[PDB]
């Protein structure tokens, strides 16, 4: 009776960050996945460990859908193996991912005039995160021999930074709005099942 | 992207021989991995499917394994029908598939000399406008086999471009054209006009020349 | 007992547009995912698209991502792969291929024996053959027949009619940067039989329509 609200997800009004880059649960619904077959709008889409036409009949325990904002030349960071500022610092996938994700240009909505420095993404970290981490601390980057009591300056950075979203920016450095849909099988019911019941 | 080294790049085995190739993938894949074969000018034909299964219709003799990034395809006891280039094929990345670089089975024997000629352009290719000076590498084993002009002691690269037949189905031995494109004006120039070549049955690399116009 | 019989492949001038076909038999055709699977000349596998079962979900690769189109038609049990604004790059036999499905992810079951597709920009041209004249090698000779500047392939090559068998040897072509296509071919005899047995070797090519015999005799001097 409920569908998955797959809706909400794409056609939210407004993203969130790559650092703080916002999870959706899906579990109890039955999922329509013709919201991806119809809509062509997509630049990127690539499925990974599970085909996306075997997709729409097929039971499985929970969905994981998660969603933030990039640029262009990023992109190709969010996916398992990969390295970089946003797979190192930001959102990293596992090696055995089984999923999809989906990314489409979304220069007319994330850009103003003026550039629109609302989104930030992680420049600096001691480590690099572990998958499905999501690192919000702000706390100064120490980069020299100097303890950072909190304070910047010398060798004391802040580890967060803004992306410069314009609408005349080269399509690299573009806002593209980027969902992963992460897929769970457990010892457990399957509460997400597509048409084929 | 996902890309797929396999390797050798080339073997040699005889029949009954336990023959293995290796495929590796740049990072991990969870077991997608698939096992093709072709032969020369017919169509690919599935082997193994998912690392370890075996195709219905497909010899026991054949056997995958491996797990993560580096994977192995076995031949127990080697048969004649089984001599052809085999493919490995990961399919983690669902819509990106990519395959690997292959590893072609020749059959294993003797090693062969080749017998090295040089034929000058003809005269009727010469009042054209084109000029091509072919070397014939005729009857050796195996494939690798270094050609390189020299034009008046001078290395050329890039100037020609060779053909190798498959391995002879009499007495199993390679075949290579070495064709030296250039223009009149070019020929002209230039004396001197070699071909050596180096391969694993000479004792010492083998030089066959001419000079222009002179018989 | 599975079956694939491609169709539509030819020659294409670049830019233009080219329809293949796959019919497919001894199967059901309308519940399996389909596949198209090219192969450049001398190069390695390349996949192609991915249709589903119902015709409802197209992929494509990256390298033809917007430039091709996939399509299906369920009751000819048929496989179209529409190819717009063709380049060099696409030159090579195309294959369709069944999923199989066993598993979660895309694998190739069965492979049709596929349909070779050239794109070039240059009109179909007769051949120009040339001999290959030996001299005192001092063992024994050998004398060919060099198949230059020619478009599409292939050319057929014959030495003395077909009574010539033994020791020939003729090469696969290489498309020289002229867009025309070039071809050796050769033959090993005893140094000592130049004289006395003649030697022509016979061209064919018939996309031109255009045959050709060579003598092939000894340099003079
Ligand atoms: C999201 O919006 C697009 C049009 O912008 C629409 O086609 C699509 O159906 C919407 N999503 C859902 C789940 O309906």
């Amino acid at each position: 009776t409920n569908l998955c609200p797959f809706g909400e997800v794409f056609n939210a009004t407004r993203f969130a960050s790559v650092y703080a880059w916002n999870r959706k649960r899906i579990s109890n619904c039955v999922a329509d996945y013709s919201v991806l077959y119809n809509s062509a709008s997509f630049s990127t889409f690539k499925c990974y460990g599970v085909s996306p036409t075997k997709l729409n009949d097929l039971c499985f325990t929970n969905v994981y859908a998660d969603s933030f904002v990039i640029r262009g030349d990023e992109v190709r960071q969010i996916a398992p193996g990969q390295t970089g500022k946003i797979a190192d610092y930001n959102y990293k996938l596992p090696d055995d991912f089984t999923g999809c994700v989906i990314a489409w240009n979304s220069n007319n909505l994330d850009s103003k005039v003026g550039g629109n420095y609302n989104y930030l993404y992680r420049l600096f970290r001691k480590s690099n995160l572990k998958p499905f981490e999501r690192d919000i601390s702000t706390e100064i980057y120490q980069a020299g021999s100097t303890p950072c009591n909190g304070v910047e300056g010398f060798n004391c950075y802040f580890p967060l930074q803004s992306y410069g979203f314009q609408p005349t920016n080269g399509v690299g450095y573009q806002p593209y709005r980027v969902v992963v849909l992460s897929f769970e099988l457990l010892h457990a019911p399957a509460t997400v099942c597509g048409p084929k019941k | 992207d996902i890309q797929m080294t396999q390797s050798p790049s080339s073997l040699s085995a005889s029949v009954g021989d336990r023959v293995t190739i290796t495929c590796r993938a740049s990072q991990s894949i969870s077991s997608y991995l698939n096992w093709y074969q072709q032969k020369p000018g017919k169509a690919p034909k599935l082997l193994i499917y998912a690392a370890s299964s075996l195709q219905s219709g497909v010899p026991s003799r054949f056997s995958g394994s491996g797990s993560g990034t580096d994977f192995t395809l076995t031949i127990s006891s080697l048969q004649p029908e089984d001599f052809a280039t085999y493919y490995c094929q990961q399919s983690y990345s669902t819509l990106a598939l990519t395959f690997g670089g292959g590893t072609k089975v020749e059959i294993k024997r003797t090693v062969a000399a080749p017998s090295v000629f040089i034929f000058p352009p003809s005269d009727e290719q010469l009042k054209s406008g084109t000029a091509s000076v072919v070397c014939l590498l005729n009857n050796f084993y195996p494939r690798e086999a270094k050609v390189q002009w020299k034009v008046d002691n001078a290395l050329q690269s890039g100037n020609s471009q060779e053909s190798v037949t498959e391995q002879d189905s009499k007495d199993s031995t390679y075949s290579l054209s070495s064709t030296l494109t250039l223009s009149k004006a070019d020929y002209e120039k230039h004396k001197v006009y070699a071909c050596e070549v180096t391969h694993q049955g000479l004792s010492s690399p083998v030089t066959k020349s001419f000079n222009r116009g002179e018989c | 007992e599975v079956q694939l019989v491609e169709s539509g492949g030819g020659v294409v001038q670049p830019g233009r547009s080219l329809r293949l076909s796959c019919a497919a038999s001894a199967f059901t055709f309308s519940s399996y995912d389909m596949h198209w699977v090219r192969q450049a000349p001398g190069k390695g596998l390349e996949w192609v698209a991915v249709i589903s079962y119902d015709g409802s979900n197209k992929y494509y690769a990256d390298s033809v991502k917007g430039r091709f189109t996939i399509s299906r038609d369920n009751s000819k049990n048929t496989l179209y792969l529409q190819m717009n604004s063709l380049r060099a790059e696409d030159t090579a036999v195309y294959y369709c291929a069944k999923d199989g499905g066993k598993l979660w992810v895309y694998y190739f079951d069965y492979w049709g024996q596929g349909t070779l597709v050239t794109v070039s920009s240059a009109s179909t041209k007769g051949p120009s053959v040339f001999p290959l004249a030996p001299s005192s090698k001092s063992g024994t000779a050998a004398l060919g027949c060099l198949v230059k500047d020619y478009f599409p392939e292939p050319v057929t090559v014959s030495w003395n009619s077909g009574a010539l068998t033994s020791g020939v040897h003729t090469f696969p072509a290489v498309l020289q940067s002229s867009g025309l296509y070039s071809l050796s071919s050769v033959v090993t005899v005893p140094s000592s039989s130049l004289g006395t047995q003649t030697y022509i070797c016979n061209v064919n090519h018939k996309p031109s329509n255009t045959k050709v015999d060579k003598r092939v005799e000894p340099k003079s001097c």
